[PDB]
């Protein structure tokens, strides 16, 4: 009975939210990323590292609202509050892009955090722990695009920056620099997303539309019991329906539920994969017999030469203005664009 | 005994290996005719001129491409929104030019679809089940015909409808968003909370399931064997799941309803993709994504960028060098 | 940054008088810019002539002058092509052609001088940007 | 069910109101105060609108140092006084 | 059986509740009509298009011929007051009769009456007030042909002069005409019903549609419904639904498109230019442009060989170059005098191009239906500026969605009708599983 | 016989009170001007 | 290419008619449970 064992006590009490010890590191983790986001897009600016406007108090809204990435010219540096950076001001800490790390470490610890309360709340109730594992998943994505990404580039500047419109502006930058829609391990993790949602929204309405007569009342939802015995809804059925539909279907619902967790996870890990390789500009960007052919046939043009061709408008256009750092001038005769646009 | 008793009962039998039915009798020949098209072609099709200005662009295997590269190519800009079957060309050789495949893999594809949906209709009424299935593919099935008819009978082309292939598809999402801005438009962005949550949920109930499941098996054997197709009993211990996931949030966040959550999961990702296929069909009529552009201007009006002005610097990109021969006047009006 | 009287401040007439504007017509001219105007003159471009634009070193060179407010004005009344030679109050909007361009009919002569500040003054806010095009967007 | 009390008997209950009713206008008004006075703004170094660039200037004050970078911002701030 | 939130189906085997709810939601209607309708007025500025003014309920108002004059100038703002009001103070008899049907009156009306009463499974009684409202439809088609003929004539934005209200003497009824329109292709070129371009056709199908309602309201109040149709549907209340939900939802779809494409009865004085007719005017608008200049339009080679202001279609005709060759099917009446047999012809353009021409291609070209949800005009890369966003989106991107949500309605209502009537809405009976007694598939 | 003060009490006023505060200051900045 | 549209004409008009007529012949009875 020593004190040990009386803080386990407490820290595992069943209350309204459990505690436990993986509580210790969720809770001021995730409430500070949480924290730091709405402080910064409601009051802190990217005037310093961007050349941007990006708070509620400047004028911005909910969609182009941000906590921007610091200045290129801090590198990796952890850019801590007391750190030879900020020199422990505030004020200027939060000028530097300082919310930003302040927000990726803590939100990388919370989630550390949420994946051992998984872990620890298993335990406590004495089911599998197959809902931690699949956390894995949002884990991978999380570490790999804002961590591993841009420390294998110059800086943090080129993470993501945490708003609506800063994460469009994201997206299309890896269009135009990366062409990252060719990438078969970005292509893994659509199917896997897309076949996520599928799965999702055949499998509830299936159920919904196999479901026993349980009841009197046109409102079926009445007729469950969560500790009756019985499936609610017939298999059977069900499979002789996607039998004839589809050609095949589930016969057992062991596999049908492990496959929903499998789906989704593995596509996620595999886009993880595909930017761990963009960390270094490891791209999928060409094929190269269809260039050799191309520069040496001017008549042969294909789906593919057209989609470079907008990644190269993309890049001149954008760059000076999203890499101000690199004082980009490019002169209008420069610029490429077709005819009369 | 009567002769057409006697088909209508083969149609509509429930004893076929695959459903036929009514809905079927459409289906199965369009899907046919479809299919058999889109092979030959994305193997074999010459050039097509989508865009109208004598540049043909290749799709095809044989022409130089590969699985990612290839594509059926959309019919020809001369063609606009006019029907062009075979027997309205000159030759063949005329018809593979200026993009025919294109439009008749789509119409049938499209019918052979639609079908599809009320098939599934059909035999839920033969087997006594519950009817909306078919509701939950309308998603699918709509986000299809925005692109590959709303969209181009908004904009007036079928060049302008979706390639059949892998980079064709990019292409077409790129040139979108410069004309568009559809990542700031809200439809879309309800359609990837669908695909996101609904990606989330699957995971969620997969796993959640999976973490519940009873002991019926020992470590040297698939816990799958622990389940026989058509047993009575549940497969998990629904108390279970919810007392884990009630404690990992807080209880009242969680289904002890196995209705209610099955309803759940049917509807996040049916409606937002509804939301997302409405916004493809409605940005065919041109009310594009929130424009934000200059927003933000300083005491004296200098213009103060945000993020929407550098999507804007991208999606000008796009604009100027997509179609780059083929415009002649300076706004891109369709 | 702030919209100072030296910025408000812009050439009367060719003489090389000038006059100071409030911030009040600064703002008048603007709105009432944006209602008669930038449906073909948005930002200081022409949608439909790309070569005639609304910056201040393309209308020093109008002839008759237009980089000032009587000119601007006078414009306002009875346009004409930049080299002067012929009226086109028939196709572009103006006081003369009111009844052809309806918006033209409210406004007021106070009206023009606000729209023509609001011509002048917004270069020097905005720079190349105004009447640069979508390069500078 | 844990033995907190439920959400519903607190919300309607004439007590939480009579606190509730002053605590939330008072935590509105003092962050409307920590805007309408200005404060939000020194806090947090956030340009006010008259504060983007110098009255000439079109260049941004773009931190380009990673240790003297405090200092940089400092100095396009007078280049303001 | 219903739960709250499907509650409205607590009212099917209800007459009288139903009627409340249906004449209370019809009040709904007029209401908006109305309020909209003075809303409009009150914020209309007669020197501005009405296109540049967010217009919707104006614009069907001066297309029946009322507040107009030549050219659409509004001429008179009383008949949009008018039509308002009287709109509006309607709404409170209906809003009336409504409350008093839903709350007060009888909950169900079979006994009350034998005449208002019905029975959902009764053939005859249905098809009895199917023929009523059929008839009133009749009516309401000929009230239009009345208004064109008898009662002022309506906007004709082809009228020789730039268009002008018209009383419609010659309405045709050729049936050759009227029922041609329902079998040309809807595809390009075409246009199914969507390309009438005249009012007299449109004078004629109203005659036409009237005398049809009109009969065939009088056929369905006589008759009961033969055989083969008593075994092809469902018979019961939500089945109707269904019924009218798919109708109404076919109807959204071609509404959609008729803002979209037709400048005849949504004219583009008023609901601004189509897409097609924006893109044609941008060609008009450079080709005066240039050939002012000195350029030679009909000689001069583009960058990719084709015209660089005419080139062919498919079968011949002269059009215009650039992207717009899609919409070479454009028919508008600032462009049709440049036509001759061949398309567009090169003496005219060279000769006898109009400034109302010009003006009328450039303000079209400026006003095209493109614009954000936030009314920022123009392409999506346009900076703020211009608040504009056509009628003619708001009114096709407002009736797709309703359009397909009805259309997912009715599958919803047809499906759950058959099982309903079936027995297996509520689900599988454990004991008679229709599955567990077919032989396996294998 | 209920407690007043728990870890629920604190979990609910650390997100309830900031966000109250946060409003006052956003509703007051829809009146800044430029 | 006039006996290839004839062909596609007569094709599809068979299907659409074995289409109409399948479910004017008495569909809603064509159920397990409840059928007239
Ligand atoms: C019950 C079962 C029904 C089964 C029927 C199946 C056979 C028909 C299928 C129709 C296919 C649609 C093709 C539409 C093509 C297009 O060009 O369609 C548009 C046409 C109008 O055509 C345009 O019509 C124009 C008419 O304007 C002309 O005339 C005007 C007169 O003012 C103007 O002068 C204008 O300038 C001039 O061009 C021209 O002909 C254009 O060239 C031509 O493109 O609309 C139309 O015919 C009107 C109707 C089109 C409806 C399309 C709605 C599609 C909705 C799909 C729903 C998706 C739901 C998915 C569910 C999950
Ligand atoms: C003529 C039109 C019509 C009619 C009369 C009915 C009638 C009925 N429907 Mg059907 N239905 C329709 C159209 C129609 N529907 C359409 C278009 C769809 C597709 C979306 C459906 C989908 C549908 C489903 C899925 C179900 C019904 C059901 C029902 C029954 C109960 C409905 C109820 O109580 O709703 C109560 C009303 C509500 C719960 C409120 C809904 C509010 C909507 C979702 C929000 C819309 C928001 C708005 C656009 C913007 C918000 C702005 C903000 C400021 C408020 C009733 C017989 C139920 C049934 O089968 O019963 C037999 C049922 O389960 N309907
Ligand atoms: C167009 C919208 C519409 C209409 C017309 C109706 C109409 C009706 N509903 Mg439905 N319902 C609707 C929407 C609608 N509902 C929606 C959106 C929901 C989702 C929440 C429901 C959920 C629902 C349920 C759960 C039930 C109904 C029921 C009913 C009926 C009985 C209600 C009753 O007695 O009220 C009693 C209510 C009152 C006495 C309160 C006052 C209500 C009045 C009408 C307010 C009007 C104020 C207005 C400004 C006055 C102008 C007066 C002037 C013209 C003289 C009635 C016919 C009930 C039913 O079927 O009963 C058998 C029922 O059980 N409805
Ligand atoms: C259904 C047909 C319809 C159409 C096409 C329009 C179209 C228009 N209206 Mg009208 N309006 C409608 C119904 C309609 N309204 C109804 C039902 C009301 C009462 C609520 C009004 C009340 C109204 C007012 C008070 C005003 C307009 C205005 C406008 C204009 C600008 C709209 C805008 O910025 O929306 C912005 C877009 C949205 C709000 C998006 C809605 C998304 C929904 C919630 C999701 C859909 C879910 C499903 C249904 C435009 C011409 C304005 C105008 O210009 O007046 C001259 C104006 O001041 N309208
Ligand atoms: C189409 C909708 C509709 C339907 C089917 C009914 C049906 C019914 N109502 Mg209801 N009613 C309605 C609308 C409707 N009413 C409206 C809009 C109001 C508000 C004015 C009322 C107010 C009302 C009251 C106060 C009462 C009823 C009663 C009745 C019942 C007896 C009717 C009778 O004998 O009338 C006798 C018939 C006549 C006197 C002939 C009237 C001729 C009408 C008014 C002219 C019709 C012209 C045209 C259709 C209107 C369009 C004009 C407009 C577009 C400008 C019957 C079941 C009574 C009842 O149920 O008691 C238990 C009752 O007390 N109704
Ligand atoms: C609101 C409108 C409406 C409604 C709901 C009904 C409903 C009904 N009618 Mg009535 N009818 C109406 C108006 C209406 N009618 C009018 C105005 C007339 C006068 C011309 C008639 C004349 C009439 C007759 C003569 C008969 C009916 C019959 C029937 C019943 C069978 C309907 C059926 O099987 O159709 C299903 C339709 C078919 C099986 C064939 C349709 C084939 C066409 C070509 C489809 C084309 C669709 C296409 C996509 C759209 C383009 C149109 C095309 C022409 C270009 C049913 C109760 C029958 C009955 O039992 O009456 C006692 C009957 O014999 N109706
Ligand atoms: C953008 C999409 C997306 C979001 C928003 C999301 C969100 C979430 N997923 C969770 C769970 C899961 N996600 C899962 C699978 C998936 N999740 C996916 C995609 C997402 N998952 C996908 C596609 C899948 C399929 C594999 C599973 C299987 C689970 C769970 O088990 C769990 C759950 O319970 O779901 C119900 C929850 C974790 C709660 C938590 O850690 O609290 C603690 C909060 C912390 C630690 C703070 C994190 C701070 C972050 C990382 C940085 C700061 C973020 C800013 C505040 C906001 C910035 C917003 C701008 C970017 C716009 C949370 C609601
Ligand atoms: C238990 C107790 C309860 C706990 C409370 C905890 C709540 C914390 C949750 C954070 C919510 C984040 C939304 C803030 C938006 C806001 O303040 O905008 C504030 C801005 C303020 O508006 C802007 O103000 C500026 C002031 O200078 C200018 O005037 C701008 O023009 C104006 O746009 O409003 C919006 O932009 C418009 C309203 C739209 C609001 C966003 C829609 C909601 C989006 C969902 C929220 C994210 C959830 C995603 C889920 C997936
Ligand atoms: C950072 C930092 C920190 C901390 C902080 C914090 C922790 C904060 C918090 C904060 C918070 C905590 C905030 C909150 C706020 C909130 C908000 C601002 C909200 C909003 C909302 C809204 C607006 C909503 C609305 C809506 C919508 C929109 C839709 C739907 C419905 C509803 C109603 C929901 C410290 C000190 C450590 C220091 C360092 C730095
Ligand atoms: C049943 C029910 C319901 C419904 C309801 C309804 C829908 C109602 C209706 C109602 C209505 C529908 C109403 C109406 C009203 C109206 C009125 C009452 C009007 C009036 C007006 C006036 C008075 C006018 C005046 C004027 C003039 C004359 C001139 C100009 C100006 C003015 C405007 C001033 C609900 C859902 C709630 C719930 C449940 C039950
Ligand atoms: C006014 C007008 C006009 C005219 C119009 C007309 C004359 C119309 C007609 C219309 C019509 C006359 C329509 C028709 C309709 C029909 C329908 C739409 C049908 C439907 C059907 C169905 C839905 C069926 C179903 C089924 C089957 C198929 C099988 C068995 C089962 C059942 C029965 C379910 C015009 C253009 C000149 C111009 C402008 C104005
Ligand atoms: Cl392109
Ligand atoms: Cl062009
Ligand atoms: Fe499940």
């Amino acid at each position: 009975r020593g004190w040990f064992d009386i803080l386990d006590d407490w820290l595992k009490r069943d209350r309204f939210v459990f505690v436990g010890w993986s509580g210790i590191l969720l809770f001021p983790c995730a409430y500070l990323a949480l924290g730091g986001w709405l402080t910064g897009t409601t009051f802190v600016t990217s005037w310093y590292t961007h050349g941007l406007a990006s708070s509620y108090l400047e004028g911005c809204n909910f969609l182009t609202v941000a906590v921007s990435t610091p200045a290129n010219s801090m590198g990796h540096s952890l850019l801590l509050l007391w750190g030879p950076e900020a020199q422990g001001d505030f004020t200027r800490w939060c000028q530097l892009g300082g919310l930003w790390t302040f927000i990726a470490l803590h939100g990388a610890f919370g989630l550390i955090g949420f994946m051992l309360r998984q872990f620890e709340i298993a335990r406590l109730v004495g089911v599998r722990p197959y809902n931690a594992i699949a956390f894995s998943a949002p884990i991978a994505v999380f570490v790999s695009v804002f961590l591993i990404y841009p420390l294998g580039q110059s800086s943090w500047f080129f993470a993501p920056s945490f708003g609506v419109a800063a994460i469009f502006r994201f997206l299309l930058f890896f269009q135009g620099f990366h062409n990252w829609t060719l990438n078969p391990f970005h292509m893994m993790g659509v199917a896997g997303v897309l076949g996520g949602a599928l799965l999702c929204a055949i499998h509830g309405a299936t159920v919904e539309n196999t479901l026993f007569q349980d009841g009197e009342g046109a409102s079926t939802f009445r007729a469950f019991n969560p500790t009756q015995a019985e499936e609610t809804y017939s298999m059977v059925t069900a499979n002789r329906f996607w039998s004839q539909i589809f050609g095949i279907a589930f016969s057992n619902k062991r596999w049908l539920h492990f496959f929903m967790l499998f789906v989704p996870v593995t596509g996620l890990w595999m886009s993880a994969i595909g930017v761990v390789g963009l960390a270094l500009n490891l791209r999928s960007y060409d094929f190269i017999s269809q260039e050799i052919r191309a520069a040496e046939d001017p008549e042969f043009e294909t789906f593919y030469t057209k989609n470079l061709l907008l990644n190269e408008g993309i890049r001149a256009w954008m760059a000076p203005q999203d890499q101000p750092h690199e004082n980009f001038v490019f002169p209008e005769e420069v610029l490429p664009r077709g005819n009369a646009l | 005994a009567n002769l057409w008793e006697r088909f209508c009962n083969w149609v509509t039998s429930t004893d076929n290996r695959l459903y036929v039915g009514w809905f079927g009798v459409i289906m199965i020949p369009t899907l046919l005719a479809a299919t058999i098209c889109f092979v030959i072609a994305f193997i074999a099709a010459p050039p097509v001129d989508i865009d109208g200005i004598r540049e043909p662009v290749s799709g095809s295997l044989l022409y130089g491409n590969n699985i990612i590269t290839g594509a059926v190519v959309p019919s020809s800009n001369a063609i606009g929104l006019h029907f062009y079957p075979i027997w309205e060309a000159a030759s063949l050789d005329e018809w593979l030019y200026n993009g025919g495949p294109y439009q008749l893999i789509i119409f049938h594809f499209l019918l052979g679809a639609s079908c599809y949906m009320g098939r599934q209709w059909e035999l839920s009424y033969r087997l006594g089940m519950r009817p909306w299935i078919c509701v939950a593919y309308s998603a699918p099935l709509a986000s299809a015909f925005a692109v590959f008819l709303i969209y181009p009978i908004g904009q007036g082309s079928f060049s302008d409808g979706m390639p059949l292939g892998i980079s064709g598809t990019f292409n077409f999402m790129i040139v979108f968003q410069a004309e568009h801005n559809i990542l700031m438009h809200p439809f879309h962005q309800l359609g990837v909370a669908g695909v996101f949550g609904g990606a989330l949920f699957c995971a969620m109930h997969g796993s959640l399931v999976t973490s519940s499941l009873i002991r019926e098996t020992t470590e040297t054997e698939s816990a799958n064997y622990g389940y026989k197709f058509g047993q009575e009993e549940e497969t998990y211990n629904i108390v279970a799941a919810h007392g884990y996931f009630g404690r990992l949030i807080f209880q009242y966040a969680s289904f002890n309803n196995s209705r209610s959550l099955h309803f759940f999961l049917a509807a996040w990702p049916v409606v937002g993709v509804w939301f997302t296929a409405l916004g493809i069909s409605t940005m065919a009529f041109n009310l594009n994504g929130f424009n934000f552009n200059h927003s933000v201007i300083d005491a004296k009006g200098n213009v103060i960028n945000t993020w929407a002005d550098i999507i804007n610097r991208a999606n000008l990109g796009m604009e100027v060098m997509h179609e780059r021969n083929a415009h002649n006047f300076p706004l891109d009006l369709a | 940054a702030e919209l100072t009287p030296e910025v408000l401040t812009v050439p009367l007439n060719s003489e090389g008088k000038t006059i100071t504007l409030t911030e009040k017509q600064y703002l008048e001219g603007k709105r009432l810019f944006q209602y008669a105007c930038a449906s073909c003159h948005v930002g200081g471009i022409t949608k439909t002539n790309p070569s005639l634009d609304l910056r201040t070193e393309t209308l020093a060179l109008a002839t008759p002058p237009r980089d000032n407010i009587e000119g601007l004005v006078d414009y306002m009344k009875n346009p004409t092509t930049y080299d002067g030679e012929q009226e086109i109050a028939e196709v572009h909007p103006s006081l003369r052609s009111a009844d052809i361009f309806p918006k033209m009919r409210n406004l007021t002569e106070k009206d023009l001088v606000a729209i023509a500040g609001h011509i002048l003054v917004e270069p020097k806010i905005l720079g190349d940007k105004w009447g640069g095009g979508k390069v500078y967007y | 069910t844990t033995g907190e009390r439920p959400f519903s008997d607190i919300i309607t209950s004439v007590r939480y109101w009579v606190i509730h009713s002053i605590t939330i206008p008072a935590l509105f008004i003092a962050g409307w105060l920590f805007v309408s006075t200005g404060l939000a703004y020194d806090v947090f170094g956030t340009p006010r609108p008259d504060s983007y660039y110098a009255q000439e200037q079109r260049s941004i004050p773009l931190v380009t140092d990673r240790f003297e970078a405090k200092q940089q911002v400092e100095t396009f701030l007078e280049q303001l006084k | 059986g219903f739960a709250w939130w499907a509650g409205n189906a607590r009212l099917i085997n209800l007459s009288g509740k139903l009627l409340g709810a249906h004449v209370a939601h019809a009040g709904l209607i007029v209401f908006w009509a109305g309020a909209m309708t003075l809303f409009e007025l009150a914020h209309f500025i007669p020197e501005k298009p009405m296109y540049e003014q967010g217009l919707i309920l104006i614009p069907h108002i001066a297309t029946l011929g009322w507040g107009v004059g030549p050219g659409g100038e509004v001429v008179d703002t009383f008949p949009f007051f008018v039509v308002g009001v009287v709109h509006l103070i309607s709404s409170a008899v209906l809003g009336f009769g409504g409350v008093y049907h839903a709350i007060r009156g009888p909950e169900t009306l079979e006994e009350y009456s034998s005449f208002f009463g019905y029975d959902w499974k009764d053939k005859n009684k249905m098809t009895t007030i199917l023929g009523f409202h059929l008839i009133v439809l009749g009516i309401g088609a000929l009230l239009l042909v009345a208004k064109a003929m008898f009662f002022g004539g309506l906007y004709d934005t082809w009228a020789p002069g730039g268009g002008d209200v018209r009383v419609i003497t010659n309405p045709t009824l050729d049936p050759r005409v009227i029922f041609g329109y329902l079998l040309k292709s809807p595809f390009g070129g075409e246009g199914w019903i969507v390309s009438v371009n005249n009012l007299e056709d449109v004078v004629g199908g109203h005659i036409w549609i009237g005398l049809i309602c009109i009969a065939g309201g009088i056929w369905h109040i006589l008759t009961t419904p033969f055989g083969w149709a008593r075994r092809a549907f469902i018979w019961s209340g939500e089945a109707y639904l269904s019924y009218s939900l798919g109708a109404l939802s076919m109807m959204g779809f071609i509404a959609t498109c008729f803002v979209w494409f037709n400048n005849t009865v949504y004219p583009s004085e008023f609901y601004g230019p189509t897409g097609p007719e924006a893109s044609q005017a941008q060609a008009m608008t450079f080709l005066i442009r240039d050939q002012k200049l000195g350029a030679n339009v009909g000689s001069a080679q583009g960058p990719t060989g084709l015209g660089k202001y005419l080139m062919r279609s498919p079968t011949g005709e002269i059009i215009f170059g650039g992207e717009t060759m899609r919409f070479w099917d454009f028919r508008g009446p600032w462009l049709e005098p440049l036509r001759g047999p061949n398309g567009l012809d090169l003496n005219k353009i060279k000769n006898d191009i109009q400034p109302w021409q010009e003006r009328r291609a450039a303000e079209y070209m400026t006003h095209a239906p493109l614009g954000s949800l936030n009314s920022v005009g123009g392409v999506a890369t346009e900076i703020n500026s211009v608040n504009f966003v056509s009628p003619r989106s708001w009114l096709a991107t407002s009736h797709f969605v309703l359009a397909f949500f009805f259309l997912v309605g009715h599958l919803w209502h047809a499906g759950r009708a058959r099982a309903a009537a079936a027995g297996f809405e509520k689900g599988i009976d454990r004991e008679s599983e229709p599955v567990l007694s077919m032989p396996s598939l294998d | 016989s209920y407690p007043i003060f728990t870890v629920r009490w604190v979990a609910v006023h650390t997100l309830a009170v900031p966000t109250i505060f946060f409003l006052g200051a956003i509703a007051a900045m829809q009146f800044i001007q430029r | 290419m006039e006996t290839l549209k004839i062909t596609v004409y007569i094709v599809v008009t068979f299907f659409v008619l074995l289409f109409v007529f399948g479910f004017l012949s008495g569909d809603p009875a064509r159920n397990p449970k409840r059928k007239d």
